[PDB]
């Protein structure tokens, strides 16, 4: 029951977190408004302006009022006021984690393609009924304390509802949870299909340089009828036994040609066949393991040509890339019986053994586009830091708070700063948008440089 | 903030120099 004295906030931290609110504040203004500028004078567009609204909304509600709190510990607005500024900034919270989601997603959907206004009038209407419990718990109570007589702005300990009073004491962890980890866990698992559907992307255009697509039956080099991108629909002579196993082969015929679609599926198909012959290959599985995601394409394209049996007499190759061995590996690959025979394509197998790109096969316009999304999902690794610092400070009042332990004023004064520090960090992440996404999208920062 | 009841005049105080979150 006694205490130490938990008045904290030392002078000296009351100007360090009001100079560093200040920068924010106005960086933040001038961040996110210039980018609204950007976006109404030239699909993406409005899911990021969406976010830049939720980020200017944030700064303006959120930093000003924790100022004046910090200097002049006093909430003097009404009751109306204590029920409105957490109601809003919940709000503009809400607004700012499903607009990332929205974007993250919004980025696979482009890649996987092979109702937009909509989603922000849905993310807006649930931002603020998921906001609207802070509007009905906040209230203002006053005490004697020590020897002053306060008016407090606070979560009322008491509610007039049993809804209300589990929202009272369990606030945090629903913040913590939907505010943070599922937006972490959502961005993360749209960013894992994304990177995944862009690998398959690459390997059907490594696919389509080295082995060709046709829409029309056709005869192969070393002389057996084909379709597609290099899928086998018969061995026999008989042009009349490959239409009929064509037919066969696709369940729905139409007559023996088929669009780029069509080719595509069965394309994934075939990789998926290759990949499993390769994992079921005791001396291809633990070679294909160890290798990264583009030399596994390299690997799965010598299956597309010779098959899972003739890759595995790769004996001293395979050893050499799964040593890690490239240069070794690349000239060795050059004496073979394959590199003689298909030179084109061995050429550009090897050298993607050896340097580990997709240089040989894939254009820059391409391989532009894929590194800016890839890498504008660095907002939410933003996103993840500037966050984690606020919910941890209420995390910690839960956890560590005990009312008879008496020491606890000294983790009331602690908490007091780490919460201003969260409170700065979290508005940091709206002015960092601007900037992060300047500095990636190469795009946005001659828009950027363009004003001055 | 908020707090177990509004008999910890000290958590109380705490949300009085608290961050309005």
């Amino acid at each position: 029951p006694p205490c130490q004295g938990p008045i904290e906030i030392k002078e000296t931290f009351k100007y360090i977190n009001t100079v560093v609110s200040c920068l924010v504040f106005v960086l933040g203004i001038i961040g996110n408004s210039t980018l609204l500028y950007i976006i109404y004078k030239n699909g993406p567009n409005i899911l990021i302006a969406s976010l830049a609204l939720g980020d200017l909304l944030h700064i303006v509600i959120a930093i000003p009022i924790n100022v004046y709190k910090l200097l002049a510990e006093d909430w003097p607005f009404g009751a109306e006021m204590c029920k409105l500024v957490p109601f809003i900034q919940k709000a503009s919270v809400g607004i700012t984690v499903l607009s990332l989601c929205a974007l993250s997603i919004d980025r696979y959907r482009a890649v996987a393609s092979w109702w937009t206004a909509v989603e922000i009038v849905l993310i807006w209407v649930v931002s603020v009924v998921l906001a609207v419990p802070e509007a009905i718990g906040f209230d203002i109570i006053t005490m004697d304390y020590k020897g002053s007589y306060l008016r407090i702005c606070l979560l009322h300990p008491v509610q007039k509802t049993a809804f209300m009073q589990f929202y009272a004491t369990a606030k945090d962890w629903w913040l913590f949870s939907f505010y943070f980890c599922l937006p972490l866990a959502i961005t993360a698992f749209f960013y894992t299909l994304m990177t995944c559907e862009m690998l398959r992307k690459n390997i059907f255009e490594m696919l389509r340089i080295d082995e060709g697509l046709r829409l029309k039956i056709y005869k192969d080099t070393e002389g057996y009828y084909t379709i597609g991108i290099g899928h086998l629909l018969t061995k026999s002579p008989s042009l009349n036994a490959a239409k009929s196993e064509l037919d066969k082969a696709i369940g729905r015929n139409t007559n023996g040609v088929i669009t780029k679609d069509e080719a595509e599926k069965l394309f994934n198909q075939d990789v998926d066949a290759a990949v499993r012959g390769i994992l079921r290959n005791a001396k291809l599985k633990p070679v294909y393991d160890s290798l990264d995601a583009v030399r596994r394409a390299a690997l799965i394209n010598m299956v597309f040509q010779m098959g899972e049996t003739g890759v595995a007499g790769f004996t001293n190759s395979l050893r050499m890339l799964q040593q890690k061995r490239w240069d070794e590996a690349a000239v060795n690959l050059a004496k073979s019986r394959w590199y003689n025979q298909t030179p084109n394509r061995a050429k550009r197998v090897i050298t993607t053994f050896r340097t580990g790109t997709w240089d040989a096969y894939l254009n820059d316009h391409l391989k532009q586009r894929r590194e800016v999304a890839k890498t504008v999902f660095c907002l939410v690794l933003v996103f993840a830091l500037c966050w984690l610092p606020l919910h941890l400070a209420r995390i910690l009042k839960l956890t560590l708070y005990n009312q008879n332990d008496p020491n606890r004023c000294e983790l009331l004064s602690f908490l007091l700063v780490l919460d201003y520090i969260g409170i700065n960090m979290a508005s940091l992440n709206s002015c960092a948008n601007p900037i992060a996404l300047y500095l990636v999208s190469k795009r946005f920062k001659n828009a950027f440089k363009s004003a001055l | 903030c908020s707090c177990s009841s509004l008999m910890d005049k000290e958590c109380v105080y705490f949300c009085h120099l608290d961050i309005i979150w």
